[PDB]
């Protein structure tokens, strides 16, 4: 849900 | 110190988002995101035309064009789109078709450590798909150290006379956390690219993707346009790392994601002037 990289 | 300084400045100015991304926040176009907050802004998103009349929305790809000048021709501009879903690999074709790509850079795996990055959406060698209304065949892989290259042939099931080449370079070593140590495998691979694109006449926009198509994404596309500036314009020229990042970042939201990334840039463009000063 959260583009975390 | 120094690259610390000009990521955090960079990153200080995109803490507000200012350009729309409402069409990405429509209810139909919830499930074509791969991820909730990454969206491309209204006024550069690539609209899909020619979709089907049954389908209330059928004009959204998570996808932005990306000029590298303000005037920049088709042929010398880029796409910069996540990867396939498993729902949009038909809208991902159509993009290609109506936009006249004839070089894709895919900069992941399928999978990396168990999470998709992007659907596959080509056939296997010598074998044909059709994916909606478009027909692919895959022709030929050629495996380089660093990349694949997928020869694969587009056309408009039915419709005679839409065939065209698309040259898919599948970058299959970049590491699954940070980024490479050394720029020589993605500098060679982006003078392939370079040269391919270069030789097809009225090709249209080089797509690029990775997971969220900015991260991975945006480094490729600005090594790629950093290097094309000294190709054009020898190795004294100067070249502006943060203000190049800041022209990408104005037509997609959050291009280039770690400092890592940011560092990777710089050593790529130094390796590429050493390599022309070094015969």
């Amino acid at each position: 849900s959260d583009y975390m990289n | 110190s120094g690259f610390w300084e000009e990521f955090e400045t960079l990153q200080q100015q995109e803490c507000k988002l200012l350009y729309s991304r409402k069409e990405g926040q429509r209810q139909e176009n919830k499930n074509k995101n791969r991820y909730k907050n990454i969206l491309p802004f209204d006024h550069t998103r690539v609209v899909l035309h020619d979709g089907d009349p049954n389908e209330p929305v059928s004009d959204y790809i998570n996808a932005n064009i990306i000029m590298p000048e303000f005037g920049s021709s088709g042929k010398k501009s880029y796409i910069a789109t996540q990867g396939c879903l498993q729902n949009t690999v038909n809208d991902f074709w159509r993009m290609v078709f109506q936009e006249n790509s004839r070089v894709i850079v895919m900069t992941t795996k399928e999978v990396e450590r168990g999470k998709s990055k992007c659907v596959k959406y080509w056939p296997d060698e010598y074998a044909l798909k059709e994916y909606g209304v478009m027909r692919v065949r895959n022709v030929k892989e050629s495996a380089a150290h660093d990349y694949t290259l997928r020869e694969l042939k587009l056309s408009k099931v039915g419709q005679g006379n839409t065939e065209r080449t698309v040259w898919q370079y599948h970058f299959r070593t970049w590491p699954d956390h940070g980024v490479p140590s050394d720029p020589g495998g993605v500098l060679d691979f982006l003078e392939e690219v370079h040269h391919k694109q270069e030789s097809i006449m009225d090709a249209g926009p080089v797509v690029v993707h990775s997971s969220a198509g900015i991260g991975r994404t945006g480094t490729f596309i600005v090594i790629d346009i950093l290097i094309d500036i000294i190709r054009e314009k020898g190795v004294d020229c100067d070249i502006d790392v943060p203000k190049t990042i800041q022209m990408v970042r104005s037509q997609r939201s959050g291009m280039v994601q770690t400092e890592a990334q940011y560092r990777f840039i710089y050593m790529a463009v130094q390796h590429y002037i050493e390599t022309l000063q070094r015969r």
